[PDB]
């Protein structure tokens, strides 16, 4: 217990293993320690560490935070095998500055703490407004067909799709910086929505099972095709491909032959269950020399975050459709939802990434809440709503309490 | 530090931080209006300045 071995970082990146005194105060070690790292760099043939004007030498954690100069190395939470960094921190002492006449003083200070609007942001706002515009146009065009499934909806939407896509094409070829690419990506992202309803609106007669198959088909193909050639925005495109592909299979079955929705809903639930188990494997197969490791790691993470999210959307939509307060053994799907929620709640702890772990955890809570709301709105009664409200408020409160207390 | 006359900082020691007079030398405004003739906005402005 008299000493601990730790790695010390020095100028431009040399890590050196050292055995430090575990109880002397850190300020006693920084001076001779600087001499030692300099001596080794000199023998290695490198350039030593040097001061610049006014400042001081300090010993810090890898995160840069300095250690308290008077405390012992054992008094701080530093253990054998950890690492520290020796660093130069400059002098912050300077004159104070005063403006008395208040109108000028407000303008001067207010201009330094915040950012004014500029032309680069203006263009991104414009792109965001047009994207929002076309999704509203397709919505009203897509609503008219429910009352009149004529050629108008497809003819009108097709030209919009072509026009938006044609613009995005010129922008993608001309883009030079990430600022330009964000504008183009927003423009391209919006082109998928009109083409989808444009295709699905072609088969005549009352809308239903046969029309749906084309929409989810072209949606799945377009999202996948965009990703293939663009190689950016993996998460959003991947999530659309999953929900599109899975819905197309269900739509095809219902169009050909299906005894009940429960059958398809149960089948989808089972397909998602196996997919949740296979998820990390899919991500692994779908994804100067050092660079290769960095690129692969984040790409895998991207595919996995979208995959876990898309499956979440399918199960919440499916589970809320499976449970029912009037059909048969009303309690059977309710307890099945409980068992399903428990699996996701337990399995969510196996993920280290914050958004993957948080998104999975949240997916279980929304399923529980949605079922409670379902059993409150339908089969309505004063006791029923009273009971659900008590359950709905205590449920998350208990989860928070377990972590906070 | 050197004691040989030209070095003005010899025998001087820093004790802390505080107020000091700048090297600027202000000249009084010509033709100043009398107290009853002063306009209110420009009066306090030149005074607080």
């Amino acid at each position: 217990p008299q000493a601990v071995v730790v790695g010390v970082m020095a100028g431009e990146g040399v890590q050196i293993g050292v055995l430090l005194d575990a109880n002397a105060p850190v300020s006693v070690m920084t001076d001779p320690l600087l001499k030692v790292v300099n001596s080794r760099l000199r023998e290695l043939g490198e350039a030593p560490l040097e001061a610049t004007g006014r400042g001081r030498w300090a010993l810090c954690l890898v995160d840069g935070a300095p250690l308290r100069a008077t405390q012992s190395l054992t008094e701080q939470d530093v253990y054998d095998g950890d690492r520290l960094w020796i660093r130069f921190i400059a002098d912050t002492e300077r004159r104070s500055q005063v403006i008395e006449h208040i109108s000028t003083a407000v303008a001067s200070d207010l201009s330094k703490r915040f950012a004014r609007i500029d032309p680069i942001v203006a263009v991104q706002v414009g792109a965001s407004m047009v994207a929002t515009g076309v999704v509203l146009a397709t919505g009203v065009l897509g609503w008219w067909r429910w009352h009149h499934n004529t050629w108008l909806t497809t003819i009108y939407t097709a030209v919009i799709g072509v026009l938006v896509l044609a613009v995005a094409m010129l922008l993608l070829m001309r883009a030079k910086t990430d600022a330009d690419r964000r504008v183009a990506d927003i423009m391209l992202m919006s082109a998928i929505m009109p083409v989808t309803v444009a295709a699905a609106a072609a088969p005549p007669g009352p809308v239903g099972s046969p029309q749906a198959v084309l929409g989810f088909g072209v949606l799945t193909v377009a999202a996948a095709l965009a990703l293939r050639f663009t190689g950016r925005r993996l998460g959003i495109y991947t999530t659309i491909v999953i929900i599109g592909a899975l819905t197309m299979l269900a739509a095809l079955a219902r169009m050909v032959a299906a005894t009940s929705a429960v059958t398809l809903l149960s089948s989808l639930l089972l397909i998602c269950v196996v997919a949740y188990h296979a998820a990390p494997a899919l991500s692994r197969r779908l994804a100067s020399s050092v660079r290769d490791v960095l690129l692969q790691a984040e790409r895998a993470r991207s595919f996995l975050s979208g995959l876990l999210t898309g499956l979440g959307v399918m199960v919440v939509v499916c589970m809320t459709s499976l449970c029912d307060p009037h059909t048969g053994q009303r309690w059977l799907p309710l307890i099945l939802a409980g068992f399903t929620s428990g699996f996701l709640l337990l399995r969510g702890r196996s993920y280290v990434d914050r958004w993957q772990s948080i998104t999975l955890a949240g997916t279980a809570v929304i399923i529980a809440a949605a079922v409670c709301v379902r059993y409150a709105l339908e089969l309505s009664s004063p006791l029923a709503v009273s009971i659900v409200a008590a359950i709905l408020v205590l449920l998350p409160a208990a989860g928070m309490a377990a972590a906070a207390h | 530090r050197k004691p040989d006359g030209k070095d003005l900082n010899f025998g001087v020691v820093r004790v802390g931080v505080g107020m000091t007079r700048p090297e600027v030398t202000w000249g009084e405004p010509q033709n100043m209006p009398t107290d009853i003739e002063l306009e209110p906005v420009t009066g306090k402005a030149l005074q607080e300045f």
